[PDB]
């Protein structure tokens, strides 16, 4: 599976573009899909999302109506009409697959980002510890996270996702509704928590275990990240 | 009330909805056959031949479509089944009909083939399942009649004192013995048919030739007449 | 205008009324009920079954002011909206009864004389869809009276309702009456039922009894409804077909002993429906003992 | 030789007859029965074009699959009623559905001959045929998982047959009956499965060596489904004679007869409660009983279906039963 | 022939007693008689079926 996006580049303030991200090597039909951005030196923000048959569109408050999102799905490629663009708008936009069932994982697969650069209320906050945590390999860690709101729901299902993010190359998802690993993710990581504060172990690091990790809700829109852990 | 999370679950199972409504759409519109017949039996023929001119080793059951008249139609064949039937026919209870191609020109496994019929006929769950009986091969059975070699009295005995019924219909122009032959033939799987019907369900008998191309417009007239009658029951006409 | 008098017509549309009540009101409920069990199982016919027994619930309960105001001479002492809303009920449900039974007629036609066809046409949403347009065509079409003067209250005795003697507008709504919620509908049963018969003809599983049976049944659809609901229409263009030489005002000898009598004799249908649609057909009786079992 | 056959079959009903002191019903006599047992209908999940053969609960006791003649397989959200999955089979004559241990795949098979293998967790979004496994000789009655790499499947020709999901061969064939085989249970150790055939008799075999290691005759017509009594020592039977049977695996006899003159319908599915105190069975008459198998008396009715039972299934913590019937409806009742 | 042998195979075997059967068959009925929804209906606060 892939999701290679493009469309990006140096615009002027005022302007417009349309970043497309061409997916292929899975069933885009079946999918929702999410637009995710990070500003040159911050975390990553939720820009929007669209259903699976587009019956439900959502965007975040800041391109509440500058920002539209749409699919082509017989042609396979997703498409963000962005309007108006402002200098809060300089970041690498990063292409989301989402799919929903009981026993879904959700935001497993990110597209690599589209690089665009402009010249010159009543929403959870999640909050990281320390945005810096040295570590020796070989030993355990225990990232943290505190969330506003009790991301526990009458379901039963907290709704606390974990990033990791490469010095290089897009984030991977590690733990997917507060416990569970996601395809491909050593045993070695694990997720456990009590509603509110939250906690992320890896048991023996290694060389490659090195990033920054990110925390996401996904109780109620917007879709809010926090500010992320660096480890080094 | 319910999270973002199950809200796309809700989606999802509505879009799987719609696809099923979609494949509701075409299932109705399609009618259902099994075809059913001896070794000697041709069905093989009748099967091959809808498949030409309209429209993997222990494989059990054959899928053969065609289409009459803007009208879709299936076909099923079994392939690699054993002898007991009991079992795999409760499947084929909502079928629109049941196509029983029989040997005409055997006179010694016709009785085999008219136990066949019986069984089939009085199945606790074939019953409301109207039956097209085929009785094919009939330009063997005109040319073993003519040539007097081997008759029919001997192996059914009543032969004798049959008289050909007075709505028969020999249109080419025939020799009265093969219309006398097989109209006995079609009396005797008629009489079948009759003893024990009850009104829910009835046999449409044809005389065929495995070659003739006129097959599937007699099944589509007679599942015509089938729909009607089920029509005529849920309508509350009768 | 002229007067007139209603010597036995303050006696036979009541006492016919009150039959019409204690009899068509538990008939049209279990008929209702047989709909919703059609309706259950995936049958086209019944979500218009349901709504003809609606057509006729609502109607029945609609009768007891008529008739409080039958048996004082044609006097409303109940209140102007009341005579709007229950005259406007009393005189819609019979046209919105004529275009269901329409409606099942052709129904009918489709199952039985092309079959194998029309599968679309033959579905409870393709039902729904029109049984909300004939709601909608025939509750707008016949809402002339609700924007007109409410009730003609009169001097001999008379205080009246969605009537005035004599007579204009109500001319009109006469002609579109009868000629477009009469005949039409029933000339789509006739031609309909004349369908299914003429395919019923080549039945071969159907044995002649049940071909006679159903000829009977057709018959007695179409003679029942044109028995029922010809009078009060053959009265109605007759008294809409003075008034467009002179003014004329004379019919006292038939103004309320036609009218009257005939539309007492109209309310028949809402007794005939449940009996002939399902009290006769076998299952749906099946289903009402099943339902009586209970209780 | 045929009288060596006789003598020794003599030989084995004399073993029986001296095994047997005293019957369920006695032993039983002093135990107080569950009374009468309401339960209703929780959820119904439509959606099925076509009636209802077969339905496999999932190990977490949530998610269902079931297989309708319409040539779908469902899989189905019960708390919630949603559609998680619909497989379009290839062959819409499907009359067996398993859903793995796992919960990684779903077999189902029919009157192709054919027992697909689904695979629920892919990359891509879909599911698809993992493989299909050829090698019988008449239709597929029955097939379970034994893990995510062996299945067994059974036939209209008298075999029982073993595969590996692999590379499909089959691996065990286990042959020995006369008649088309039915029902097919695993002992809950999978080590052991009971196959009930055409020929009246249930047969109890070794998955590991390929031997009809019991043979239990004791119906008067056909056997249409079996499961296993929890603890793995016992078996329930069902068969067109309007009767259900009970038998040990260590007495090697019949222990207690589930049957009424009222009911002259046959046994379509048996399914066990979590304790075996509840045995449930599907029936022609257009609903399911619900039978104490210690007291052998109908301690309950299921009855909300339009038409016949076709598939019955207990969830393995025991809150829910599901059934389903040929009006294209199943119902979870608590 | 090799039915001879499969009946004879068959046969040698070990039988307990019936009593015993029934015994072991009501000792795993009462050993699991409050884990069984069906047979105790748990109170509507934890099915999730309510």
């Amino acid at each position: 599976v892939q999701l290679v996006e493009s469309g990006g580049g140096l615009v002027q303030p005022g302007g417009s573009r349309k970043l497309s991200c061409s997916a292929s090597g899975f069933a885009f039909s079946s999918f929702g899909m999410h637009w995710v951005r990070q500003a040159p030196e911050k975390g990553l923000e939720w820009v929007a999302y669209i259903s699976s048959g587009s019956g439900t569109i959502y965007y975040a408050d800041t391109v509440k109506g500058r920002f539209t999102i749409s699919r082509d799905d017989p042609k396979n490629t997703l498409f963000l009409q962005m309007t108006s663009l402002r200098s809060e708008d300089t970041a690498m936009y990063y292409c989301v697959r989402s799919i929903y069932y009981y026993g879904s994982s959700p935001f497993d697969f990110w597209g690599q980002g589209t690089t665009l650069t402009v010249s010159a209320s009543a929403d959870i906050v999640m909050t990281q510890a320390t945005s810096s945590v040295p570590v020796t390999p070989g030993e355990s860690v225990s990232i943290s996270c505190r969330s506003s709101k009790s991301l526990l729901h009458s379901n039963g299902n907290t709704y606390l996702y974990w990033f990791l993010q490469r010095p290089g190359q897009s984030p991977q998802l590690l733990i997917y509704r507060m416990s569970n690993l996601a395809s491909g993710v050593p045993d070695r990581f694990s997720g456990s928590g009590s509603g509110t504060a939250f906690t992320l172990t890896i048991s023996r690091l290694e060389a490659e275990d090195v990033g920054v990790y990110y925390c996401m809700q996904h109780l109620e829109y917007p879709l809010t990240f926090g500010a992320g852990t660096k480890l080094e | 009330t319910l999270s973002a999370e199950d809200k796309a679950a809700v989606e999802r199972s509505k879009m799987i909805e719609k696809q099923l409504q979609k494949d509701k759409q075409v299932y109705r519109a399609t009618h259902r056959l099994l075809l059913l017949g001896a070794d000697n039996s041709g069905k093989s023929t009748i099967v091959k031949q809808m498949r030409i001119y309209h429209v993997v080793k222990t494989s059990g059951i054959f899928e053969t479509k065609f289409q009459v008249d803007k009208v879709n139609f299936h076909m099923f064949d079994v392939g690699a089944q054993r002898d007991e039937r009991r079992k795999w026919i409760q499947c084929f209870n909502d079928v629109t009909a049941i196509i029983f191609v029989v040997d005409s020109s055997d006179y010694n496994r016709l009785q085999e083939a008219l136990n066949d019929f019986k069984s089939i006929w009085n199945n606790r769950w074939l019953r409301t399942i109207s039956v097209i009986l085929f009785l094919n091969k009939q330009d063997l059975l005109a040319e073993k009649v003519l040539a007097g070699k081997s008759k029919i009295e001997d192996y059914f005995p009543e032969f004798a004192r049959y008289t050909t019924p007075e709505d028969a219909t020999p249109e080419p122009g025939e020799d009265p013995r093969v219309t006398r032959a097989k109209y006995f033939i079609r009396d005797e799987f008629l009489r079948i048919s009759t003893a024990s019907g009850d009104g829910r369900h009835y046999c449409y008998p044809h005389f065929t030739c495995s070659v003739d191309t006129e097959n599937a417009r007699r099944i589509f007239n007679d599942c015509r007449d089938i729909i009607q009658r089920m029509h005529l029951r849920q309508y509350e006409l009768l | 205008g002229c007067h007139v008098d209603s010597r036995v017509d303050h006696l036979f549309p009541p006492s016919l009324y009150i039959f019409v009540i204690g009899v068509g009101l538990p008939t049209n409920c279990l008929a209702l009920w047989a709909a919703y069990r059609q309706v259950q199982q995936r049958n086209e016919l019944g979500v218009y079954l349901m709504n003809l027994s609606i057509a006729d619930l609502l109607y029945i309960c609609t009768l007891p002011l008529w008739v409080d105001y039958f048996l004082h001479h044609d006097n409303w002492i109940h209140g102007p909206g009341s005579c709007k809303l229950f005259g406007f009920i009393f005189y819609t449900n019979i046209y919105i009864s004529i275009a269901f039974l329409c409606c099942i007629s052709v129904d009918r036609y489709l199952a039985v004389a092309h079959p194998l066809r029309f599968a679309r046409l033959r579905r409870v949403k393709t039902a729904v869809a029109v049984s909300s347009v004939v709601w909608a065509t025939e509750l707008g079409a016949n809402s002339a009276p609700l924007f007109h003067d409410e009730l003609f209250r009169d001097r001999y005795n008379h205080t009246f309702c969605f009537e005035k003697f004599p007579m204009g507008w109500v001319a009109w709504m006469n002609l579109y009456r009868v000629f477009v919620g009469f005949l039409f509908p029933w000339a789509l049963m006739l031609l309909s039922y004349r369908g299914i018969l003429r395919a019923v003809r080549g039945s071969v599983s159907t044995e002649r009894q049940e071909k006679a049976k159903i000829k009977r049944l057709a018959l007695s659809l179409i003679a029942i409804v044109l028995v029922c609901f010809a009078p009060y229409h053959v009265l109605l263009l007759s008294r809409s077909a003075i008034y467009l030489r002179p003014w004329d005002c004379g019919f006292e000898e038939r103004v309320f002993s036609a009218y009257h009598s005939s539309l007492a004799f109209t309310s028949l249908n809402c007794v005939a429906d449940p009996i002939l649609y399902c009290l006769v057909n076998e299952g749906a009786r099946s289903d009402v003992a099943k339902a009586l079992h209970n209780l | 030789l045929r009288q060596e056959a006789e003598q020794l079959k003599n030989q084995i009903r004399d073993a029986r007859k001296a095994c047997a002191d005293a019957t369920l019903s006695q032993i039983t006599n002093n135990i107080d029965p569950v009374g009468r047992i309401q339960m209703r209908t929780r959820r119904t999940l439509r959606g099925h074009l076509a009636k209802i053969y077969a339905m496999h609960w999932g190990t977490d006791s949530r998610l269902l699959v079931s297989a309708s003649q319409d040539g779908k397989l469902i899989i189905w959200d019960s708390y919630t009623t949603n559609k998680v999955h619909a497989i379009p089979l290839r062959s819409s004559w499907v009359m067996t559905c398993a859903y793995a241990p796992s919960g990684n795949y779903v077999a189902c098979g029919g009157l192709d001959n054919i027992c697909s293998i689904y695979n629920l967790k892919t990359r891509e979004g879909n599911v698809r045929v993992s493989r299909e496994l050829a090698g019988h000789t008449g239709y597929l009655s029955c097939c379970r998982f034994l893990d995510d790499n062996q299945i067994v499947t059974s036939s209209g020709d008298t075999t029982c047959a073993l595969w590996d999901i692999e590379t499909g061969q089959q691996t065990t064939t286990f042959t020995g009956h006369t008649g088309d085989v039915m029902s097919l249970s695993l002992a809950p150790d999978t080590r052991l499965f009971v196959s009930g055939a055409c020929d009246a008799s249930a047969k109890l075999w070794d998955v590991r060596e390929g031997m009809c290691r019991q043979t239990f005759t004791g119906h008067e017509s056909d056997i249409n489904a079996i499961c296993f009594f929890p603890n793995g020592n016992a078996f329930a039977t069902g068969s067109d004679d309007a009767t259900c049977r009970l038998f040990d695996l260590r007495a090697d006899q019949e222990l207690m007869t589930y049957s009424h003159d009222n009911i002259i319908c046959g046994i379509t599915s048996v399914s066990f409660s979590k304790s075996g105190r509840l045995l449930l069975a599907g029936y022609d008459d257009f609903n399911c009983n619900v039978w104490d198998a210690l007291k052998a008396d109908r301690a309950g009715v299921l009855a909300g279906h339009d038409n016949r039972v076709s598939c019955l299934g207990v969830t393995d913590d025991g809150m829910a039963v599901a059934t389903g019937s040929w009006d294209s409806f199943l119902k979870i009742w608590n | 022939r090799k039915l001879v042998e499969q009946l004879k195979m068959e046969a040698n075997i070990d039988r307990i007693k019936v009593s015993k059967a029934a015994a072991d068959l009501m000792a795993y009925c009462e050993a699991h008689a409050k884990e069984d929804p069906l047979l105790t209906p748990v109170p509507a606060s934890e099915n999730p079926f309510r």
